[PDB]
């Protein structure tokens, strides 16, 4: 059912709030920036 | 990319920080031989002058002193000992007392 | 007769049908007055186009041919086929006089470069491969595509090779270091074809978009890119940058190249047409119904006054310009 | 306070003040006593309100009183007035931020304005795609002070997931009085929406955990961090529920200790004559793309109506579970002829109601579980159309092979069977050797 | 150092608490202001370039927006500076350490990004040829502000240590060398025309 759950919170909202926590948060950060800088926009807090 | 040397020397010549209104002493301890000591040839010369492979030519200011602290000079060859002020401290010169 | 601004027309001058599969590319023979096609039938067909009559099939390949290209001097004939496998053909006496293996899957593309010594093929395991002509031996290796490499493409120099990739982007590469110059993704499906700026396009593309006079002179390489997203992109090398989005194929855009005089760009796609574009004011003057299937290629003959388009319907079309 | 920091010159007046309180209270006692009831039940309750009290009163004979607002000079006016036809832009029709002005849609605002402001928690409940979310997005572009923050709860939903919000979004710090968490940003409330509160699974003992944790950080202001057994005081956090009625399947009813803190508005589906302004306003608004065809407007929206209508009877969950029908379906219905309209520069009627005729098919036919439904729907699409759309070609705009595709062509336009036959044949071909 | 002999008397220890808060403010108001005289000098000498030059928006593109993204942050956090300029106020700006520091960053990777542009820049110049890239960068985006190029001249010219300048700083009168020695233009140079 935990399946079920996660795919229910990610085709509602599009992310999971509990699937990228510690490390995992920081990596995800990190390829999010190179992403918008090499996509063409600028985001330097986490939550942009 | 600046070298240890280069970075301190060019610091002080730029002075962002009052650097050049002070006495500025750079120090090389340790051993002595051509291969690191001949590329200050221009710089204890007359020139006064550090020449990087890229061009970049810095002067030396005249509230800077290049100071070696060597314990022989068995390697070091006559272009750098005809180039620098000799001061020897023999043994005797700090007794046990 | 406009000897740099005639423009190909619907009534065809030969339908040359030999092929029993797919015809994939057609290229012209820089010298001699004759034409080269390949198809999947592992054959690649010589025709002669001013008279419309076949001359000689190429055989040895085991499986169907993707891509074949001549050198400067029209002396050698460098094809690659779905087997693995690229064969070096003397045009002159019409022998394979070498075979070359490496890639791990299928190579789906082939070049030579403009000195003529070496030779850039690109292949499903997603890497560019570099070979000696004379020595037929792997000498360099270029990685960094994710996906399948459909074609790759040197300029006019030969000091870059660009690279189009079901990855979504093309990568310009610069031969000598190996290096990734440029990276441009701007298409939403994948890349089918490519194709460089001919120096005599150069001003009318720096006047085209209106791009001002660089104080070097050189305006800087400008590339083209056909997609399956029905969208041709012309985009400047130097900069990075997409000059201009092309819109009106009705499907995948499987070929794409400028007119020899460098006024036009002449494409072909899948929608059964050949669309002669006018990228002066970014709009497409021309369609022709070519063929009954879909087209995969075209070639645009750099003195006479020629279009060859082949088709999947195994027919090859010759088409004058007037 | 506001009206008198607004008039400094002229605080607010005694008389005025009794008249404006009272008109609110009798305002305040209807929205609070119905505002979880049918219309019905609102107008009966305003007929008995008028029926014993002393206060002013609206004096339309037949307008119930739940349609007039108090205004701040202490009058009643009705709420009419703050909704004006409107004229969206041809490039928003239909967009997901768009609101259409409705007498509905202006009062539940209003009411969730009001209950917002006092950070008070509070649940919508009405059927689904009935406009909460909408509603309360509106609600809250009106307030620059909170965030919303989406989760959607089901029957296996337990405390865990507003944990895992509360460490995304907030962070517990320790502070002399104990632990308080917080929202990471400042000055700026947290709400979460959540949508599905009675979903969640109800026990063999009655009851849901994650209702009982909420109604604990919603009465004692916080709840228990089980790791270190340590009290943690929310602050700055509000929570905002949505819910189906509890009579609908797989719905429990909430727990009277919990409902004690949370005021319930019930949102219920627009009637025809709503359904009708918004989405002639829609359609309005799309057609203006083809000027041509801007006098089918009115029609189109009738048909539109009428067809949803009828699905809406015939098809329910009775029969199968997800035969469930909202103004979603036909605000999809909008967004996609809008979209089959973009590219065009002309169409002539007949196209117009095609691109209907599969609109309508691909959103109400496709669910469908047997043959015999699906053909009362293609009967039913053809009556509509001949009835809203007479002197038009029959065969030209609903041959029945209703096929629309951009696979042959830059544009989404309709495409013979055949065609696309061969088409998908040789995309096939290619399919294999690459795929 | 008057807090250190402070640290050192004997009656220190009634004055432990505040002390050691001046200590904290002082050592923060070094940390902010060593990275923020860097940044600052790093932006005045990067927006000559991103301005004074027409053809760096076509070569240098992208580059060239992330300046101008970097610049108005930048004149954010100066307008924010300017609203109430007393030291303590901007020393308590909610993350004015971290904002700097990501500014001198992106003002280091601005800078890292013109090694093309100088050098093709040097060509105009010749003498350029023996400035380095940091020195170039000041001497170009530096230009209207004459009175800073005087230390640069030596590395240029066989003895013209300095040049000679009238009242509007506009027009260059003469040169000077090390030891004073100078040289009057017959006909003076307007760096206006
Ligand atoms: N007055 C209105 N203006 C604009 N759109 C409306 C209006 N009333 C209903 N809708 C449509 O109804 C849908 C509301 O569904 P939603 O708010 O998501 O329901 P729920 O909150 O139950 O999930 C929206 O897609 C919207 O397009």
């Amino acid at each position: 059912s935990g399946f079920l759950e996660r795919m229910n919170t990610l085709l509602a909202n599009g992310e999971v709030p509990g699937l990228f926590e510690g490390d995992e948060y920081a990596t995800l950060m990190t390829q999010c920036k190179e992403g918008a800088q090499k996509e063409g926009l600028m985001l330097d807090s986490h939550e942009e | 990319t600046d070298g240890l040397f280069t970075h301190v020397l060019r610091k002080i010549i730029d002075s962002v920080r009052g650097e050049l209104q002070k006495r500025q002493w750079i120090v090389f301890d340790g051993d002595v031989d051509p291969e690191w000591v001949e590329n200050l040839n221009s710089v204890l010369d007359d020139n006064k002058l550090l020449t990087l492979p890229n061009g970049e030519r810095l002067s030396l200011p005249p509230n800077v002193r290049i100071m070696f602290e060597v314990q022989d000079l068995k390697y070091a060859t006559l272009a750098t000992v005809s180039r620098c002020g000799m001061v020897w401290f023999s043994e005797d010169v700090l007794s046990t007392d | 007769r406009d000897p740099k601004e005639w423009i190909p027309r619907p009534p065809e001058k030969y339908a040359l049908s030999g092929h029993r599969s797919p015809v994939t590319r057609v290229i012209f023979h820089p010298v001699f007055s004759v034409m080269v096609s390949a198809s999947e039938d592992a054959t690649i067909k010589v025709w002669d186009y001013e008279t419309g009559d076949f001359e000689r099939t190429l055989k040895g390949h085991t499986d169907s041919v993707q891509d074949i290209s001549f050198d400067h001097s029209g002396k050698l004939l460098a094809s690659c086929s779905a087997d693995m496998t690229i064969k070096l053909w003397d045009f002159q006496g019409f022998e394979c006089i070498r075979t070359m293996h490496g890639h791990d899957h299928n190579v789906s593309s082939v070049a030579i470069m403009p000195n003529g010594d070496h030779i850039v093929s690109a292949s499903r395991d997603k890497t560019i491969k570099m070979w000696e002509v004379q020595t037929g031996y792997c000498v360099k290796t270029f990685t960094g595509h994710r996906e399948w490499v459909r074609m790759v493409r040197p300029n006019q120099d030969g000091t870059l090779i660009a690279s189009c990739s079901n990855d979504q982007t093309v990568r310009v590469w610069v031969v000598a270091t190996k290096e990734c110059k440029a990276e441009l993704r701007e298409h939403e499906h994948v890349v089918e074809c490519i194709s460089w700026a001919p120096e005599s396009s150069y001003s009318s593309i720096s006047e085209a978009t209106g791009s001002e006079t660089k104080k070097s002179g050189k305006p800087g390489p400008f590339l083209l890119s056909g997609s399956r997203d029905k969208t041709i992109k012309m985009w400047d090398v130097s900069t990075g940058m997409c000059l201009m989005t092309l819109v009106g194929h009705d499907n995948w855009v499987r070929g794409v190249l400028f007119h020899s005089g460098g006024k036009f760009i002449l494409s072909c796609a899948d929608d059964k047409t050949l669309r002669v574009w006018d990228y002066k004011n970014k709009r497409c003057m021309k369609t022709l119904n070519a063929h009954e299937h879909f087209v995969t290629s075209l070639d645009f003959h750099k003195t006479a006054p020629y279009v060859v388009t082949g088709s999947v319907d195994q027919t090859v079309k010759v088409w004058e310009c007037r | 306070a506001q009206y008198n920091a607004n008039h400094p010159d002229f605080p607010m007046q005694i008389e005025q003040l009794e008249r404006y309180i009272q008109r609110y209270l009798v305002y305040a006692i209807l929205w609070s006593l119905s505002g979880d009831s049918r219309l019905k039940m609102r107008a009966e309750l305003g007929e008995y309100i008028r029926r014993i009290t002393t206060v002013p009163l609206p004096t339309a004979p037949n307008i119930p009183i739940i349609d007039y607002e108090v205004s701040i000079s202490g009058e009643w006016s009705p709420w009419q007035a703050k909704v004006p036809q409107i004229e969206v832009e041809t490039h928003k029709v239909a967009a997901p931020d768009v609101v259409v002005p409705t007498l509905d849609t202006v009062r539940h605002e209003a009411l969730l304005y009001t209950w917002l402001a006092e950070h008070k928690p509070l649940v919508l409940c009405g059927p689904p795609g009935s406009g909460k979310t909408m509603t309360l997005f509106s609600a809250l572009r009106a307030l620059p002070d909170m965030e919303v923050v989406g989760l959607n709860f089901s029957s296996a939903t337990t405390p865990e997931l507003l944990l895992k919000t509360f460490d995304h979004y907030c962070e517990y710090r320790r502070t002399p009085n104990g632990v308080v968490l917080a929202p990471v940003q400042l000055g700026k409330w947290l709400v979460l929406f959540c949508d599905e509160i009675n979903l969640p699974d109800m026990d063999k003992y009655g009851t849901q955990r994650v209702i009982s944790f909420i109604r604990q950080m919603v009465e004692h202001g916080g709840f228990y961090r089980t790791s270190d057994q340590t009290w943690v005081k929310l602050e700055r956090i509000q929570f905002v529920g949505a819910c189906n009625p509890p009579t609908d399947p797989g719905r429990k009813p909430l727990s009277h200790r919990f409902l004690r803190h949370v005021p319930v508005v019930y949102v219920d589906y627009p009637g025809p004559a709503s359904l009708t302004q918004i989405y002639g306003t829609f359609n309005r608004a799309m057609l203006r793309l083809i000027p041509s065809l801007r006098t089918y407007a009115e029609p189109l929206t009738a048909a539109m109506v009428e067809f949803y209508t009828m699905s809406q009877e015939r098809f329910t969950q009775d029969t199968q579970p997800h035969y469930i029908y909202s103004p979603r379906e036909m605000t999809r219905w909008v967004r996609g002829i809008f979209e089959a309209l973009r590219p065009l520069e002309t169409l002539p009627v007949e196209g117009l109601i095609r691109i209907w005729a599969h609109e309508a098919l691909r959103l109400f036919q496709d669910r469908l579980v047997e043959d015999e439904e699906r053909r009362w729907t293609d009967e039913n699409i053809d009556t509509v159309a001949l009835k809203h759309f007479p002197n038009i070609d029959r065969e030209k705009a609903m041959s029945r092979p209703i096929l629309y595709s951009n696979w042959l062509s830059k544009d989404y336009i309709p495409v013979d069977q055949e065609e696309l036959r061969d088409y998908v044949k040789a995309r096939l071909k290619v399919f294999y050797e690459e795929e | 150092n008057s807090v250190s002999a402070m640290k050192l008397s004997p009656y220190y220890k009634v004055f432990e608490e505040d002390a050691l808060s001046w200590e904290d403010k002082l050592n923060r108001i070094m940390a902010l202001f060593d990275v923020w005289i860097d940044v600052q000098r790093r932006w005045v000498y990067l927006e000559g370039i991103f301005t004074g030059s027409a053809d760096i928006k076509h070569l240098l593109p992208v580059e060239t927006q992330r300046f101008q993204s970097i610049s108005t942050e930048f004149l954010a956090l100066m307008k924010k500076v300017s609203k109430s300029p007393l030291v303590m106020d901007v020393l308590n700006i909610q993350g004015v350490q971290r904002s700097l520091e990501r500014l001198a960053d992106l003002l280091g990777k601005i800078q890292k990004a013109l090694g093309e542009y100088l050098e093709r820049e040097r060509s105009s110049f010749p003498r350029f040829y023996f400035v380095g890239d940091e020195d170039l960068l000041e001497i170009i985006g530096n230009s209207k502000n004459v009175a800073k190029l005087q230390k640069h001249f030596k590395k240029m010219f066989a003895g013209v240590s300095s040049i000679i300048l009238n009242e509007d700083n506009s027009v260059v009168l003469g040169i000077s060398s090390r030891e004073g020695e100078e040289v009057m233009f017959k006909t003076p140079v307007s760096i206006t025309e």
